[PDB]
């Protein structure tokens, strides 16, 4: 998982 | 002794039941149509009614609601409507007799025996096995002799998708690199012995200079592991294979650049795409479809440490080119791109990688279907029909130049591992593993807003879906047909 | 006099200009191709060279690359390729003579008229009205006879876009709901006498029971307008119309729900739907095209004050259907369901809505793809089609009843404005919309990702886009033949 | 008497505002006891009271500011002194200028819970006919940010003199 | 525009 | 309400  | 999973259709007169609820309404002499009549309004798709003591041996009777006979593809929605509602309602039915902490059970093929199948194992599912506080463990079985192997296509199907639902829920201390690939080990061997497995170590990987990879399992203590499974499904020894690719992440903290504290224990799940691939070859193997599958998954953690990446570090993968690792968290990218460029090795025909890649897919499209990119409208095709099918629903997404720009201009390197921006958060991620790819019939599935189930897929309890592994299963057959 | 953009494609022996060039250096007995050859590597697609006094009328002669000759249409990017590398080379061209302060060029037609134009209008805009420090405006023709009303459909076209771009650029101080009706009115008018606008005020809008609307508008002392748009282009007058929606929030500051101070002055192209729709009916009818139009526009901005939207409100859309408002800054959501009912008084062929409606859309595709959720594949196809030859792509998102629960399990009303997820944000919305839609062909396009440029589009300078009016038009033209 | 207190809570704050709570109050305490007074005090009594710390938060909104009076005359000697009880009354809680999160916010339609709860329990007492005298009281007002809203800062005289 |  |  990274995140936006 | 046991419990009863019958179904029936919305009116035409009276409501229809299944041919084999309609049997059971004559060996009861017409009692069950009866309570039901006297029980009120009828039943709905998905809902459920249960009815004691009709007969000796079934003393419960759970009558689920299957919605409209006729029911197929639907173009709305992309499925078969008519498999989804018998995998919802026998999945409900199931539920019920296990509340009722009865053992065994009887299901209704409900017309489609591999769709009953698929509702009632998958529906019944829990990952019980370190609570000791656990539900009546209930079996399963065919209400009939008739349509005996469409019933075990379904228990394949939905025990393949189980195997990644448990691979996925297992707290990352107990499913490490080593554990995670000495049960998919087994789980193959069992399958077939037209089996290999190749449990590479740290030393092997360091040969293979995927450095990508090693950049991020070193700041944890835990070692590596590259995964490596074949099966010889075909008469030919020498046909080119189907390779699947898949991130083994067993937990991402996301390192240096940490992860916030909530609800970070679902990055548990981050080798969501190892199990996934993994699973549907295990089934292929069991399945034993006539073909050619390699699987390859990189196995490591993502952890902070006094060794781990550092943001601004540039690593060199297989291929040569140079990664610029601005965020720490962006790791599955670079597990990818050494993963992705062993794959061309084995000379495939196809190259399937699936990935909880990134949390700009999940605000995507997130939770309704896994996207797709792919270079091949052929392979797109091929896994959408499949998704018809299964009803686990596949999407496609972008994979333009314009997303590839925003990853190659790059400060250091040749390419940077994040985006300068926010914006197509999934398709600048697939944009940087297509600079590993140089096959003609390559799918990237990004699995993150799939990778959990609270109640949008009726027949899954809460927690690791294990999705898409039916859909994946599903394209191998049909791909070997 | 002027300046002149002349191209030329990659290696054949010698790399070919095209015959316009080809002419003009016959006409300097040869001295073109030879500064050229003087001037080293040759001209890849988009790059540019300036060559001085090689004619007495053209003392600056701007030579630009165009790429392969024979790029038609990509597979992989959906797009015409040649159209696409002219825009921006064209574009390029033109930027160039005007940093030479040169008022005026002839422009090459490069073998496709209408894509030059598109370059060198798209390419030259920058709305300019506000500052005193500006460029000199250039004045852009054909070199040529030849063909002429191709480079003048690329005007048209290109016209139709900035229109929007100006719509949205304006500070919405000065872009208000009576403004914007206004610049539209006189824009349509001018287009053709077969039009009618309407500026329906507060009192229309109230006796059509539009509470939603209403709703968003009630916080801010600027009026509300409902903009009602026809353009009566079919030789019989009673055929059914295409009708366009479109977002017009003249600024968005969530109101209540109030948005964080970074970058919220975006939010003054929250009406980029209403912009986007109404500059496209304005083009068909410039362009003449033998259908009916309607164009439906709700204008507001929305704020807060001492009256504005409550989070938890309940409101009543014209349809008679409750929703409660649990988030202010989904408010596109809630202006849209009451213009969506009202199109369906028109009796339509087609509905399209456009909106600047979620900051997910823009996570999504965001940037290289407007979003399109349709129930009509036919209607997909179309947008589609139009795209490949425009160039400014389309992408579908689906309209799954999975998402449709989100917003309809719901504690006070019927519907919810907001889903109680952050995943798929657009589908989510996108579910809203459908609840206010009974209509078989109805294409949502959500444009919030393509609302700016910073470098994505090379024939675009940073600011609004105007994206996709040109997709819209080429959409009417070809639905009229 | 507890769903009452639900339903007033419940209700989004649009149709739940300042004189809607204290119209539905005082038609459920009549019809519960004729032994009962309803006052449904304007802001011009508010002002004529001095109540100047409720009068700051109500007006940065435009909906009216009501101070409920309610009176339940159950002892048979009507010189018994009173219980009173005292409730809040937001009938939406924005935070005003010193603004809340979006993040569920619509809760805070719930914010004149405190005045129903009490207004409920005296509908209750006096149809259970409760030998008892009691007062119920509860300002009812919207917090609002606006261009006349209460400024973090400001300092405003409640009816003893505090400041 | 609400924000994701 | 105020939070903490
Ligand atoms: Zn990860
Ligand atoms: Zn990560
Ligand atoms: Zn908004
Ligand atoms: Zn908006
Ligand atoms: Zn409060």
């Amino acid at each position: 998982x990274v995140v936006d | 002794t046991k419990g009863l999973v019958l179904g029936i259709y919305s009116k035409e007169d009276e409501p229809q039941f299944t041919s084999a609820g309609e049997n059971f309404n004559k060996l009861v002499s017409g009692k069950l149509r009866e309570i039901l009549n006297i029980s009120g309004p009828p039943l709905k798709a998905g809902k459920t009614r249960t009815f004691y003591g009709l007969h000796e041996d079934f003393p419960s009777v759970v009558v689920v609601g299957l919605g409209k006979k006729t029911a197929g593809i639907d173009e709305q929605e992309n499925w078969h409507e008519g498999k989804e509602n018998i995998r919802a309602a026998v999945a409900a039915g199931c539920r019920q007799i296990q509340d009722l902490e009865i053992p065994s059970v009887e299901v209704d093929p409900c017309g489609d025996a591999q769709a009953a199948a698929e509702g009632a194992v998958l529906g019944l599912y829990e990952y019980d096995d370190l609570k000791q506080k656990r539900k009546v463990v209930v079996s399963a079985k065919l209400h009939g002799s008739e349509d005996q192997e469409a019933w075990q296509r379904g228990v394949l199907f939905a025990s393949g998708q189980n195997l990644a639902r448990r691979l996925m829920e297992t707290p990352a201390n107990e499913m490490t690199p080593t554990k995670f690939a000495e049960i998919v080990e087994e789980n193959l061997k069992s399958a077939s012995i037209k089996t290999d497995v190749f449990i590479r170590p740290k030393s092997w990987i360091e040969e293979q200079e995927m450095g990508s990879f090693l950049s991020v399992a070193k700041g944890s203590e835990e070692p590596p592991v590259f995964l490596e499974i074949h099966y010889k499904g075909s008469p030919n020894a020498s046909e080119p294979p189907l390779v699947f690719v898949g991130k083994g992440i067993t937990f991402d903290s996301g390192g240096i650049s940490i992860k916030a504290a909530a609800n970070m224990d679902l990055m548990r799940a981050d080798m969501g795409g190892a199990a996934t691939i993994c699973s549907a070859i295990v089934s292929a193997a069991k399945l034993d479809l006539p073909i050619n599958i390699v699987g390859l998954a990189p196995l490591c953690e993502n952890m902070p440490s006094g060794k781990a990446n550092k943001p601004g570090d540039v690593v060199r993968a297989r291929n040569g080119k140079t990664i610029q690792v601005d965020n720490t968290d962006a790791e599955g990218r670079l597990i990818l791109a050494d993963a992705l460029c062993y794959a061309h090795t084995f000379n495939p025909k196809v190259i399937i990688n699936a990935a909880t890649l990134t949390g700009a897919m999940d605000i995507a499209l997130g939770s309704g279907a896994t996207g797709v990119f792919t270079n091949s409208s052929w392979l797109w095709n091929k896994l959408f029909e499949a998704s018809i099918e299964t009803g686990d629903r596949v999407w496609r997404m972008p994979l333009f130049e314009h997303y590839t720009r925003q990853v190659i201009d790059c400060q250091l390197a040749d390419v940077n591992n994040i985006g300068k921006y926010r914006s197509a958060g999934a398709c600048t991620a697939a944009a940087f593993l297509k600079e590993f790819v140089t096959h003609p019939k390559w799918a990237h599935l990004d699995i993150a807003g799939v990778m959990t189930n609270k109640d949008e897929v009726p027949y899954l309890r809460k927690g690791m879906a294990g999705r898409p592994t039916r859909t994946l299963i599903e394209f191998l057959f049909r791909f070997s047909q």
